[PDB]
């Protein structure tokens, strides 16, 4: 009874995808298929410093005067940029739904990037960088991004390095908008109180101007001693099946079966045909080798011996979090968006339903073992991880005699 | 023992080639030093079989191959390889007593040598006089195992008591003082 994702696309090959609710609130956004896995490490913050110049003043809207029609209606205005997707979202009302639209058409094109802005977001940028390692699951996640995938375009962050935000140009970041936002790799999307052949027909009106147009696995491990911080950070994970691979719903199940470290997060990451699958654990420097040895453990079981009991817990756990639907406007676009820029489709929640059906504990331990049996891990380490084992244990621990 | 000795070494762990605290650089021995130990023992069983198998009797002496004869004495008589050096000190010093002192000493001068340690670096890898010095005192315990094995006739006797001169000279004054002079290279003493 959940109503079905429409999606059409206009000549400029930006997909248009709505999903009407009864909620009087929307949340529409355009995503982008582009991020710093598009970067050539001569850009490497470009996506990052346009996300923060994307606000600053248009052509038609100069400066605040921009901000100021976004407050004028008691609007909300997002961004976000990943390794691959770009997103920039509004929640607002149902019937501020035309200007709305006509707001997200000037920030993807007609932006204005003002060099006077270039400095001042080079500052913000460089000053959150320069404090933004203090977010210790960032710079682990950051560290296992990087060793997992040395040499490859996936091992460099978002936000670059602080040479090349403090070495950028609006010309570079013209050319980065101009490469890296056309209409065939763009979606416009739409949850909420909205009518599709309006947002359609908004979408012709404006936004009908956007011009139209492998990764590898190193298995390794990155480590930054640093004995002062009170609290370790530690994620192992191995190579991920990508967006398209079915098991990846398999593989969500065991990890709603794992969900001794103060904290234990498990994360299934996915590119275009690649990702981390994995754990992250937060802990004390005088537990962390259990901690690893637990966690081993667990994988091992699920691939050695896993029960239909679990199985079911992890079935439903994944279950009541995979709902979505009405969940939050801002999800589901979020949703919508994220589905036409890697299936090219919205995958309703029954088929969802029926992969998570067909799923049993033979064919879990069967991916899990395809997944976690005797594979390299990326491992990164941040904090006093002296205890932390090096690459033979963690290596002997991803197999059981 | 030999587990009071491992015993008395785990509280302070190994020390490494280049005498300096290894604290910041410490790994597992299971996959790391364990290998190596095996490959080691591989190298050792290699050595030891094509000692036994093939040359069998190149250690030994072949006077043991007959009977014992209280009437009769070996001619040429001598201890084995290893406990030559010691031999060479005995028949070295003419006192019988001193002889048996000096044998002694030869091997209780190790343990007296902890303290004769006058330099502010443990390890000789940065220390290339008392290197020499080493390897000097290397030399002539070769050479005092030769000699064991020479009969008693010039010259091989003075060389006896020159060598064991040298020996005790160098474990007991030239090190140390070669230590202070290595100090006062580097400005520290
Ligand atoms: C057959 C008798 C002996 C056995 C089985 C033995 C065995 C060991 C073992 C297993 C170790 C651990 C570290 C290593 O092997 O490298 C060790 C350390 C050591 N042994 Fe011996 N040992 C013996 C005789 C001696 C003697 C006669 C000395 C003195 C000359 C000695 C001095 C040491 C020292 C100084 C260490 C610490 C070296 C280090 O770990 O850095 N041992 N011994």
């Amino acid at each position: 009874s959940v109503p079905e994702t429409q999606v059409s696309i206009l000549d400029n090959g930006l997909r248009v995808a709505s999903e009407q609710s009864s909620h009087a609130t929307c949340t529409v956004g355009v995503w982008i298929d582009a991020g710093s896995r598009y970067e050539t490490e001569k850009n490497n913050g470009a996506g990052y410093f346009l996300e923060h110049l994307a606000f600053k003043g248009t052509k038609n809207r100069p400066g605040n005067a921009l901000e100021k029609e976004v407050e004028s209606i008691g609007a909300h205005l997002n961004a976000y940029s990943t390794r691959e997707h770009t997103a920039y979202l509004i929640k607002a009302l149902s019937k501020d739904l035309p200007k709305v639209v006509e707001l997200l058409a000037d920030i993807v094109q007609n932006s204005s990037l003002e060099d006077s802005q270039i400095e001042k977001e080079r500052d913000v940028i460089l000053r959150e960088m320069q404090e933004n390692d203090a977010s210790m699951q960032n710079v682990v996640f950051d560290y296992l991004h990087a060793t997992a995938f040395q040499g490859t375009p996936l091992a460099q962050a978002v936000e670059g390095p602080s040479e090349n935000v403090r070495r950028l140009s609006r010309t570079d970041l013209t050319d980065y908008l101009n490469r890296h936002y056309k209409a065939p790799r763009m979606v416009l999307a739409a949850a909420g109180g909205v009518e599709h052949q309006q947002l359609l027909d908004l979408a012709q009106k404006h936004l009908s101007s956007v011009s139209r147009v492998p990764c590898r696995f190193t298995g390794s491990e990155i480590r930054h001693r640093d004995d002062a911080l009170p609290l370790a950070h530690v994620a192992i994970a191995v190579e991920g099946p990508g967006w398209a691979n079915p098991d990846n719903v398999t593989l969500q199940v065991a990890n709603a079966i794992i969900g001794l470290c103060q904290s234990f997060q498990t994360f299934n990451i996915s590119y275009s045909d690649t990702g981390l699958l994995g754990a992250h654990f937060v802990c004390d420097a005088m537990s962390i080798d259990d901690m690893v040895f637990f966690l081993q453990g667990q994988w091992m079981r699920l691939c050695t011996s896993a029960t239909e009991s679990e199985v079911t817990r992890g079935k439903n756990i994944l279950r009541n979090a995979l709902v979505s639907h009405l969940d939050g406007t801002t999800p589901v676009c979020e949703d919508i968006g994220r589905s036409l820029l890697t299936y090219g489709r919205r995958i309703p929640l029954a088929e969802w339903e029926s992969r998570i059906q067909e799923v049993d504990a033979q064919m879990l331990r069967d991916i899990c073992s395809k997944y976690f049996y005797d594979q390299c891990p990326a491992v990164a380490g941040y904090g006093p991880i002296e205890q932390l084992p090096d690459y033979n244990r963690i290596r002997s621990g991803m197999f059981w005699l | 023992l030999a587990i009071v000795h491992l015993l008395f070494l785990h509280e302070t762990g190994s020390n490494n080639p280049t005498g300096l605290n290894s604290d910041a650089d410490k790994i597992p021995f299971h996959p790391y030093y364990t290998i190596k130990d095996i490959l080691g023992i591989l190298i050792m069983f290699l050595i030891l079989m094509t000692l036994v198998l093939f040359f069998p009797d190149m250690l030994g002496d072949p006077d043991n191959y007959m009977p014992a004869n209280p009437l009769n004495t070996p001619p040429h008589i001598k201890p084995e390889w290893y406990f030559l050096f010691a031999y060479a000190i005995l028949r070295s010093i003419p006192n019988k007593l001193g002889g048996v002192l000096a044998l002694i000493l030869s091997i209780l001068i190790l343990a007296l040598m902890p303290f004769l340690h006058t330099s502010k670096q443990r390890s000789l890898m940065f220390r290339p006089i008392t290197q020499i010095l080493y390897w000097i005192l290397v030399a002539n315990l070769l050479i005092l195992t030769w000699i064991g094995g020479q009969p008693v006739e010039h010259p091989f006797i003075i060389i006896g008591q020159l060598a064991s001169i040298s020996y005790f000279s160098i474990i007991l004054i030239l090190m140390p003082i070669s230590g202070i002079i290595e100090d006062k290279m580097l400005k520290l003493y």
